[PDB]
């Protein structure tokens, strides 16, 4: 189900932050477990020294759409591993697309 | 020390 390979698993939104951060790498992003909501996935991404976080969730119908602003429609993906390569192009309803995976302690 | 985080 969760085949992401960016998946630092519990770690706190500081924890995230921090990483994405000593990276300083544009268009990074990662995968942390929401803490304040146990079960929500949320996807960080490193831009001008910030931390945006998406909420990623799967539905009842066994896919995972993204969160983004208001003003921008939520995709609905068959597998998780297609939302991260959506996000890899522009116009996505996101504050920059992703262009530098912050690999788990495998780079 | 501030905000790093914005959300979204």
């Amino acid at each position: 189900m969760d085949a992401v390979a960016v998946y630092h698993g519990k770690i706190s939104r500081e924890t995230g932050e921090k990483l994405l951060l000593a990276t300083g790498l544009d268009g990074s992003y990662l995968l942390r477990d929401s803490e304040s909501v146990p079960g929500v996935y949320c996807l960080c991404v490193l831009y001008h020294g910030y931390i945006y976080t998406y909420r990623v969730s799967q539905t009842e119908t066994g896919s995972w759409s993204a969160e983004t602003a208001p003003g921008v429609h939520k995709r609905y993906f068959r597998k998780i591993k297609n939302l991260i390569s959506a996000f890899q192009k522009p116009d996505q309803g996101i504050v920059i697309p992703l262009q530098y995976p912050v690999e788990k302690k495998s780079s | 020390r501030k905000s790093l985080t914005i959300y979204a």
